[PDB]
């Protein structure tokens, strides 16, 4: 029942003993379940080392993967321009969970668009979704460009994107001049980064292909940055105030650190800022081309250093003391810009927090998971802490990443019980950190479950879960953290640091028990 | 682009060997090739790296953890001609399915992208004795296409043959497998190379080459080389190197059509191979007949 | 007092032959004995039975249905001297480890109850050119305890049995498999005999006899039927009796001490039979 007055909303309103004997009925009499003792055996057998085994020999079936399809992140990149309208050719139904799924990870609006391509054309394709589509989308939203992107079907049935697109201006559906650049993006390979590789690449192409004649390397005193598939604000900024304040000229390709932060002042905006497209068209021009995820950007290296003619380098994601340094540099020696005092100090300063709490993070096991760039900058910074990633996973990595990483690892003292695995997803995950426990596990909301189950077996069993990745929905606004540069290092850090002693407070909470280590100051 | 070659065929008969000088003879003409020993034996290397017995990604794999605890580094070997080459691993005495050490293999070659490689071949050394569900794992993963057996004019190599094309076909269906052709090693018999192509026509395919039996081989075995890598000049040499013109252009990638037991017989007892049961004498003694 | 046996061995040296030719001295001295064909060509019991080729299980079961559509007389038929006769049988081509089709048939064998109707030995004639799980599989169920190795003179043939033996240190620590020796058939090579027993010990057991080659044999068998039965007055019949007690009496169950590669590239030139390792020969040669 309800107190008018203390209203109990889904919990802990069921705990009432009437809820209680009703579900009680319920089961006992419909749902014919498996007597608890058998819950119980299964349940303790599956954190068994021997479920391991049997777990990792897996090959058809996949439980609970940690990576999104192409198209996810083609609509992520193509939000990252001027008026830009993420439009995705194929089945309607997809579009719906993009934006559902992004919502809910920045709380705030995702506009996207699909032609929704039906039964109907499974056998003569979308030629005309094409065309009404284009259209349509055109004199409704008014966009200044239009990106396709495709979705699992219009990749089976095979569709020629620029086809299709060269007939709607032709037959007249959208003018000739209109932006409207693509790529194609099997759900079907490789996780959802490919796809931000892949777009990104499409409309590089679109504005730099036709036209490299009168562009010369280095004409504008530039560089260009290219993020990659970003999910916390705060990163898309930092790289800006950094570079900003260190006087070197810049242009971030794919910047969608605005329409993911609109303001609320009354009045809806479906765009905000983002990369112009004279940004994109005079890029060719610029003194070079950094790469902020390499690892899954391929594909565009490839693109730029082909065509642009550009000397990109062989840095990595400025994660962590160390390689943020060399990103500094290489972007002074490209520059010509010596490393303001400004930075040395805030370099300074991290180093400072890591003296001061190294005591706590020292010896610290973290089992972790996310994207290949994000995942081994988060390995490499646990090392310059003191502490032994001893799970990483990584399920959309492939061969020659694992080998990258395990080379970090084999360079440093506390990457001795360090495993690398690739293809794996969180199912695998669960047992690994059941057998070989590790603190605490540093990912994205799915693995909030994880968490519950190593406490099912018990309280000294339990691994707290650290949020930092993607995607987050149980936390808010954490989207506005920041895990690149200096900052981010010191953010992590301290998530860190704090999350243990958080969590030893807990331990020693217990009243004339181990309420003795509660010490004030730590 | 690259074709996916298989050889099959019964043990103790000189197989590997003329799958090595093949690929050897295939390597002059300049395609890069690579081969993969499936044969429980281990041995399917030896004639181009000269060495006395690779190491098996079995081996080295129990000696770093599970499997992509090494690299390629220390599994796939350049010898002769470039060619590369990888011995699965012979199954645990007693424990292990040998065509799980093939899998394996390959799946880790598959990982390392040791295919994707300009390969113009690839080929699987398989024994091809009891054919069975291990030894038929290259064709069920489908990472095998033109199967090409070994035999020569004998009941058991020939029944080997046979059974070996039963497998083909129990895919060649629901796959793309194929039976390229057979290749008779010679034993110096009497009609030797009539009984094969005789053979392969009932099967529907054909008799791609038949490889002689010269002693120059055995020289080059005993110096761990090919014939070609020993002498590019002997007879026997353009002898493979006919194989090889043949194997590159050919065509009839068919689905067998397997014989009975019986069959079979009749063949041999009219080539000259098998006797002709005597129904009458059948459990008879030396005194009662 | 029923001791299941298995013999394994190189297929091609004449392990199915001199294994009928074995049991068929015990029943005609008075020893019910059973021989369940394990090798995949399922000529196991043709010289016992006089059969052309006996009916497997499979090509039965996967013909009536499935396993509880056979009965007894159906698979298992008393040959030569009281002699009950199965075929495992093969694997079904392409597919299913030809193993698992040996334990469908000794489980089925024990459905029907064909082992406790008074019987002295049981007879399991294994494949052994590859001692995968499939023709291990007898061994690591416990379904023979005494393990008999053929292996003639030849590379290979030694080799398989150097194999085997490993085949049974593993499921040793758990089973009462112990080794039995070593069965060497004649070939005419030099030596071949004690080439033999100098291995045997190196492993940690004997040589139970050395089997020679008599074309009454290779008459005997165009007959359809054992050496035994044919002429029990040629000599070559005393060979084929005197190992059937050797046997029975054979005291020596132990449990291989597997050589290695080399050890056996050793043994072998020490016989003349491998070629002696040159060196500076290899590699390039113009
Ligand atoms: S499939 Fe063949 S090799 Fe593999 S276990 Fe079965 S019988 Fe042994
Ligand atoms: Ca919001």
């Amino acid at each position: 029942s309800q107190q008018v007055d203390k209203i109990k909303a889904s919990y802990p309103l069921f705990l009432d003993q009437d809820y209680k004997d009703m579900l009680a009925k319920k089961r006992d009499g419909f749902e014919e379940k498996y007597p608890q003792d058998k819950i119980d055996e299964v349940f303790q057998w599956t954190t068994t080392k021997e479920y391991q085994e049997l777990n990792f020999q897996r090959e058809a079936l996949t439980v609970n993967p940690a990576k999104a399809c192409q198209p996810l992140g083609a609509v992520l990149c193509a939000l990252g321009f001027e008026k830009t309208m993420p439009y995705v050719h194929g089945s309607q139904g997809c579009v719906a969970y993009f934006r559902s799924y992004f919502n809910r990870h920045f709380r705030e609006p995702v506009s996207c668009v699909s032609d929704s391509m039906t039964e109907d054309a499974a056998v003569f394709g979308g030629q005309q979704n094409m065309k009404d589509g284009l259209q349509n989308c055109k004199a409704t939203y008014k966009p200044d460009m239009i990106a396709v992107s495709t979705t699992c079907m219009a990749e089976v049935i095979g569709d020629d994107l620029n086809a299709f697109i060269n007939n709607s201006k032709k037959e007249g559906f959208i003018p000739d001049e209109f932006p409207v650049p693509f790529a194609h993006t099997p759900s079907f390979v490789g996780s959802h980064v490919t796809g931000w590789d892949n777009m990104f690449e499409g409309i590089a192409r679109y504005f730099t292909l036709k036209s490299m004649d009168d562009k010369v390397v280095g004409s504008n005193k530039k560089i260009n940055i290219v993020p990659g598939f970003e999910t916390y604000l705060g990163n898309f900024r930092v790289i800006k105030r950094m570079l900003s304040e260190m006087g070197v000229g810049y242009s971030l390709l794919s910047d969608p650190e605005e329409v993911l932060d609109t303001p609320a002042d009354g009045q809806f905006r479906m765009y905000a800022g983002g990369t112009t497209q004279e940004e994109m068209k005079d890029a060719p021009n610029a003194l070079n081309t950094v790469l902020l995820q390499p690892w899954h950007l391929e594909k565009t290296k490839k693109f730029v250093e082909g065509t642009w003619k550009h000397e990109v380098p062989k840095l990595n994601i400025p994660m962590g003391l160390d390689w943020t340094d060399e990103f500094l540099m290489k972007v002074s020696e490209i520059s010509g810009q010596p490393i303001p005092a400004s930075l040395t100090k805030e370099r300074g300063r991290l180093v400072d927090m890591m003296t001061d709490s190294h005591t706590w993070l020292h010896g610290k096991r973290f089992a972790l998971w996310g994207d290949p760039d994000f995942v081994m900058g988060l390995v490499k910074f646990l090392l310059e802490l003191g502490c032994e990633p001893v799970h990483i996973l990584c399920h959309n990595g492939n061969k020659r990443w694992k080998k990258a990483v395990d080379a970090i690892l084999a360079a440093s003292p506390y990457g001795k019980n360090a495993t690398v695995y690739i293809g794996k997803d969180l199912w695998h995950l669960r047992s690994l950190v059941f057998t070989d426990k590790p603190d605490f596990m540093i990912g994205n909301s799915y693995g909030k479950f994880i968490q519950r189950d190593t406490l099912h077996k018990g309280k000294e069993f339990e691994v707290p879960l650290i949020r930092i990745g993607f995607p987050i929905f149980d936390r808010h606004h954490l989207h506005r953290s920041t895990t690149l540069g200096y900052e981010g290092a010191m953010q992590i850090l301290t998530t860190l640091v704090n999350s243990i002693l958080e969590r030893l407070d807990e331990e020693t909470r217990g009243m004339q028990a181990t309420d003795y280590n509660h010490d004030l100051v730590r | 682009a690259m074709r996916q070659c298989a050889i099959y065929g019964k043990g103790g008969i000189g197989k590997s060997t003329t799958t090595q000088n093949l690929v050897a003879a295939l390597a002059e003409m300049g395609k890069k090739v690579m081969i993969v020993g499936c044969d429980p034996k281990a041995d399917s290397t030896r004639l181009i790296l000269h060495s006395k017995a690779q190491n098996t990604i079995m081996e080295m794999a129990a000696e770093a953890g599970t499997v992509e605890d090494l690299e390629l580094e220390d599994v796939l070997k350049a010898g002769y001609g470039g060619v590369k080459c990888v011995e699965s691993g012979g199954p645990e005495p007693g424990v292990g399915c040998a065509g799980r050490g093939v899998i394996t293999a390959i799946n880790f070659l598959e990982e390392e992208g040791a295919y994707e490689d300009d390969l113009d071949f690839v080929f699987y050394d398989v024994l091809g004795d009891v054919v069975c569900g291990g030894f038929a794992m290259p064709i069920r993963e489908n990472k095998a296409q033109e199967i090409y057996i070994v035999c020569s004019g004998e009941m058991m190599a020939m029944y080997a043959a046979n059974n070996i094309s039963k497998g083909i076909v129990k895919y060649a269906n629901s796959g793309s497998v194929r039976l390229g052709g057979l290749i008779c090693n010679s034993r110096n018999t009497d009609r030797e190379d009539e009984l094969i192509i005789a053979l392969a026509n009932k099967l529907g395919t054909q008799m791609i080459h038949f490889v002689p039996r010269d002693n120059v081989v055995q020289r080059a075995e005993i110096r761990r080389m090919t014939v070609i890598e020993y002498d590019p000049k002997a007879k026997q040499a353009d002898e493979y190197r006919a194989l090889a013109r043949k194997v590159v252009d050919n065509k009839l990638l068919v689905i067998p059509n397997p014989i009975t037991m019986d069959e079979l017989e009749e063949l041999l007892m009219e080539f000259g191979i098998m006797e002709v049961e005597d129904e009458s004498i059948v459990g008879k003694t030396a005194e009662e007949v």
